[PDB]
């Protein structure tokens, strides 16, 4: 009884679909009357949501946000918030230090629930944002059963990145362990947001560097000068992300976000990763496919500024035919997808070398639901004054064919130029090609 | 019921298709017809293949008629002008 659970500093509060945002009913381990008073419903799952670092000592704006979620997709549900504020608000590495406090605190309290109860820890989900992810983590490595899930949402790097399994979360902490990178930006261990795999699934949203919407782009950050500092950092934006897209998955359950199984997010950006052959994509969030593997897999994707998140993903394949040999470097194109539904126009890209007699594979995203592509415009542009002239010499290329292979519908579709050859001049009128064949990869 | 269907890409309008391919079980015989202007003058082309989702639409992209045209019969996928 309630003897041997006092020196539990950590608090758990059973928040409800009408009341988000506060800690009003409190399940006290050792005092099973505490989980009749607070309605706990011992027929359906369980979240528990672990907090993070705070300078303030206070839940921050996201914890109301998840808890609503969670209900709103779980209606039936318990949410449990973990309030573990006082250690949370000490010098980041002291707190960093007690996580093994906080999850042995957590691990002791569903160790209770499944001994008073007979409660089933397959029935359990924890989510767990910043340090909140390694106290997940602990958790799940001291309970008497593996808990079902661990979601980690941005987890801690400073102090973690070269943190062996038991002391940081890790893929044997729970029978399923996913994790959001967003801010992953700096030197390895110097990173707000850790950088290595630490579950069975590993997604890093726009690289998870740094998110859209979040950072101040480096033609802003040139021109500031010595004003501006890293605002992203200090406002915590990239970060608290991952709790963002975490929210939308569970708002759009119908239309997920899908992460794709790549080798590095350079190869990502060049368009070479976008299978779903042998679980090479999955959905991010909630409808995660629960696929553990034998090595922990890196997946990538990229997401527009704002809820909802998702952007559909093409690789662009083109060979630039050519008579005379020519390389040109840094070159700026626009690309124009119209299909079926909609149609995003003047889609800007880059390539480092456009070389005669050579293929290129890019990359293009668009929120736009298109639907059923038909017509492909390609501009190569100029910025000189005189490109609007027919005196002014300009560079070309004989494009034939143009290879689209779309991520999402896992389409493989050749476009082919109206009249034998499409010539894409720099600073002239757009190549048009339309549809001429279709491939259901399955 | 396995289908047979024309495969032949941007073929110009006075032209018909010769090549022709064996479709996976489940498919569908499809052409796609655009008509538009180009520097050329004005161009009517047809692509016709084994497809697996096939929707019959009329849409004009950019100031060019496109129009997607689904049968299930073999060899049917044949232009307008052509049958
Ligand atoms: N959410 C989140 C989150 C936050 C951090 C973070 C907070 C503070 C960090 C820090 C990291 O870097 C490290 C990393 C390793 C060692 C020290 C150190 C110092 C400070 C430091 O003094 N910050 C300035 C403010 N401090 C407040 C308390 O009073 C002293 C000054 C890390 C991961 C997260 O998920
Ligand atoms: N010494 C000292 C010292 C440190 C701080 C301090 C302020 C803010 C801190 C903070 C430290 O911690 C860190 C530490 C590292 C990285 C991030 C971070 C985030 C925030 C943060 O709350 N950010 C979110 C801000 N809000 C965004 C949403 O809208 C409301 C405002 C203040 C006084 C001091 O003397
Ligand atoms: C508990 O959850 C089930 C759904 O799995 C629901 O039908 C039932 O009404 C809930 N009971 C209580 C006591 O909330
Ligand atoms: C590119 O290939 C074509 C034949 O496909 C050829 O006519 C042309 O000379 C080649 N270009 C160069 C620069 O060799
Ligand atoms: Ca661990």
């Amino acid at each position: 009884q309630r003897r041997d659970f006092i020196d539990i500093e950590s608090k758990f509060a059973l928040r409800t679909p009408e009341d988000t945002a506060e800690d009003t009913c409190h399940l006290i381990p050792g005092v099973a009357e505490s989980v009749a008073t607070c309605h706990f419903n011992h027929s359906s799952k369980t979240f528990m949501v672990i907090h993070g670092w705070t300078v303030t000592g206070m839940y921050e704006s996201w914890v109301p946000k998840l808890v609503a979620a969670l209900y709103k997709r779980e209606p039936d549900s318990n949410v449990i918030v973990v309030d573990w504020l006082s250690r949370a608000q000490e010098h980041y590495p002291v707190s960093a230090g007690y996580t093994k406090l906080v999850g042995q605190d957590v691990a002791r309290f569903i160790n209770w629930m499944e001994e008073e109860f007979n409660y089933p820890l397959d029935n359990v989900h924890l989510l767990g944002y910043s340090l909140g992810a390694h106290a997940a983590g602990i958790a799940g490595s001291l309970t008497n059963k593996k808990v079902n899930r661990i979601t980690g949402l941005d987890p801690a790097g400073p102090n973690f990145e070269y943190a062996e399994a038991p002391s940081r979360l890790s893929p044997d902490d729970a029978d399923f362990v996913d994790v959001l990178h967003t801010f992953t930006r700096g030197s390895p261990g110097r990173s707000i947001g850790i950088q290595k795999p630490v579950g069975h699934v590993d997604i890093y949203p726009n690289g998870g560097t740094f998110q859209p919407g979040c950072n101040i782009g480096e033609a802003i950050r040139v021109i500031a000068e010595r004003g501006l500092g890293d605002v992203d950092q200090l406002v915590k934006c990239s970060h608290e992300r991952s709790i963002h897209l975490f929210i939308d998955s569970l708002l759009n359950e119908e239309n997920p976000s899908k992460a794709y199984r790549c080798s590095s997010k350079e190869a990502f950006e060049k368009g070479l990763c976008l299978s779903c052959r042998k679980n090479r994509c999955n959905n991010l969030g909630y409808e995660i496919n629960k696929v553990r593997a034998k090595r922990s897999s890196k997946m990538y994707l990229k997401t527009r500024s704002q809820m909802p998140y998702k952007v559909f993903h093409y690789q662009v394949k083109i060979h630039f035919s050519g008579t005379e040999s020519e390389t040109h470097t840094n070159q700026a194109f626009e690309i124009s997808l119209y299909g079926t539904v909609a149609e995003s126009e003047n889609i800007p890209f880059t390539l480092p070398e456009v070389s005669t007699n050579k293929t290129y594979s890019f990359l293009i995203y668009t929120e736009v639901d298109i639907g059923e592509l038909l017509m492909l415009k390609l501009k190569w542009k100029s910025d000189s004054y005189f490109s609007w002239s027919d005196w002014w010499s300009s560079p070309g290329f004989a494009i034939q064919k143009i290879r689209v292979k779309a991520g999402e519908t896992q389409k493989k579709v050749i476009f082919c130029s109206r009249e034998k050859v499409s010539h894409l001049q720099k600073g002239k009128a757009p190549a048009v090609f339309v549809k001429c064949h279709d491939k259901s990869l399955n | 019921v396995l289908l047979r269907c024309y495969t032949c890409k941007s073929l110009p309008r006075d032209e018909r298709c010769d090549l022709t391919q064996d479709c996976s079980h489940g498919q569908t015989c499809t052409t796609l017809i655009a008509h538009g202007n180009t520097e050329s003058g004005l161009l009517t082309t047809h692509s016709t293949w084994c497809t697996d989702s096939c929707q019959p639409i009329t849409k004009t992209v950019e100031g060019t008629q496109v129009t997607m045209t689904c049968c299930q019969s073999s060899l049917c996928n044949v232009p307008p002008w052509q049958s």
